[PDB]
């Protein structure tokens, strides 16, 4: 029942050597088990028993132990290694009942390894006000689009005046694009009143340190 | 070859029952253990719990014990995972998995074997179609020359919708966004095109939107912003 | 003392580590 710990995110670049650790309090005597997994397809088991890997896994993925610490080190990253990684054990608990036994399958949070393959490209931003025709159905939403931007990752926050404002937001997560550059969208909600009654509102997009915004008011 | 193909993934409402499946085939079904993993979007790998199809000895997760049931069919090969009463926290996808056994020096356990996974969505959304609405282009959405354009295609369920731009005449600068999934549970979505500024005056711009699922096709006609 | 689980049952043994 104790957790397992691993960096939501580890980034390199082609043919460099990859870390992936994963660390646990009873991993100093439980066998680790490690998967892969590509968005939107099943979890394929690279690594088990801590260091055997299964028939058809490449010799570049070695697994690794060292205290309460477990190790997948990926030599040459190659970019079809790009996916998410889950380091895994058990636990056992003799229940004091006299009899029975609980067993324990235990995940990690995963791993999201990136190999930068183009250079970092910031985000191209551009928000759209309430039409007129939702406004009068008595609606108002505010649309950000965001494309073009490497690597897929962006925060986005919107202040109405200056001012900060997280009702009402609703951002969906990056998606690649056919050019292999990602993309995201933001919106608003409001009400025709709380929207006119300002003078503007904005929308904050933050990428990779940097950050651009775009604003927008009534008429 | 050695398989496990999962039942078709479901949309079901909060109180309602369900029963989704796994059949196995290529390999002594009963025994392998089956483990159960669910993976809520964006999420990571969630342990449900596993059980022996020779004898339905099971393991359940603390979260899910009492929750969730699971079982097999000796007589078909499959595995099953049900619950008499869903909520929204339910919603995810759901992989089934076979837990080899290792034998050499000292043996060893990992789940080699991985189902397709069964998507399973609750929510109160019913099959509607979108309203749509036009992002005019204005001074606000001119660039260098270029004007950037849109619709807003809101509150549909469930996916898919698509859109293309003057019947399928317009295509270069055209960009539509994957959609949001509300708090509501409707999904909204949003495409955008940019084109010449100067055009602005004398082209006609109309998004033609089309969400199958509630046979609705509507035509949006977007003009030049006040 | 191992970690073996069903050891009884050469099929049904789970392994969840290295023996004492």
């Amino acid at each position: 029942s104790y957790d397992l710990t691993q960096p939501p995110s580890v980034s390199v670049s082609p043919g460099q050597t990859a870390s992936i650790s994963c660390s646990g309090d009873k991993l100093d005597d439980k066998y680790v088990s490690w998967y892969y997994q590509r968005p939107g397809q099943s979890p394929v088991l690279l690594m088990y028993q801590d260091f055997k890997r299964p028939s058809g896994i490449p010799e570049r993925l070695s697994g690794s132990k060292s205290g309460k610490t477990a190790t997948l080190t990926i030599s040459g990253t190659q970019s079809l290694d790009e996916g998410d990684y889950y380091c895994q054990a058990w636990d056992a608990s003799t229940g004091v009942s006299g009899g029975g036994t609980k067993l324990t399958v235990l995940f990690g949070d995963g791993t999201r390894l990136t190999v930068l393959g183009q250079p970092k490209a910031a985000p191209s931003v551009t928000l759209f006000p309430p039409s007129s025709e939702e406004l009068q159905a008595n609606k108002a939403t505010l649309v950000c689009l965001i494309s073009d931007f490497y690597p897929g990752a962006v925060t986005v926050a919107w202040k109405a005046d200056s001012s900060p404002v997280k009702a009402g937001v609703e951002t969906t997560t990056p998606s690649k694009q056919s050019n292999n550059k990602y993309a995201a969208s933001s919106y608003l909600s409001l009400t025709p009143e709380q929207w006119k009654s300002h003078k503007s509102y904005s929308c904050q997009v933050t990428h990779e340190g940097s950050t651009v915004e775009k604003t927008v008011a009534p008429t | 070859e050695v398989q496990l193909v999962e039942s078709g993934g479901e949309v079901k409402q909060p109180g309602q029952s369900l029963k989704i499946s796994c059949k196995s085939s290529g390999y002594n079904f009963l025994d392998s253990w089956i483990g159960w993993v669910r993976q809520i979007p964006g999420k990571g790998l969630e342990w449900i719990g596993i059980i022996y199809p020779d004898d339905s000895d099971a393991h359940y997760s603390p979260s899910f014990e009492g929750q969730v049931t699971m079982s097999v069919d000796k007589s078909i090969s499959t595995a099953y995972l049900q619950w008499t009463t869903l909520q929204a926290s339910d919603t995810g996808k759901y992989f089934c998995t076979r837990l080899y056994l290792f034998e050499g020096a000292q043996s060893s356990n990992a789940f080699d074997l991985w189902g397709q996974g069964t998507m399973i969505l609750v929510s109160s959304g019913t099959t509607k179609g979108p309203s749509v609405f036009p992002l005019a282009p204005s001074s606000k959405s001119t660039s260098g020359g270029t004007a950037a354009l849109g619709c807003l295609v809101k509150d549909y369920f469930p996916e898919p919708v698509t859109v293309s731009w003057n019947s399928g005449a317009l295509t270069s600068g055209v960009h539509t966004f994957p959609a949001v999934l509300q708090s509501s549970g409707l999904y909204s979505l949003s495409s955008v095109v940019t084109v010449p500024s100067s055009s602005l005056g004398t082209q006609t711009y109309i998004c033609n939107v089309n969400h199958k699922p509630s046979n609705t096709k509507v035509d949006k006609k977007v003009e030049p912003k006040s | 003392a191992c970690q073996a689980f069903y050891a009884s049952s050469p099929r049904k043994s789970i392994h969840i580590g290295a023996c004492a």
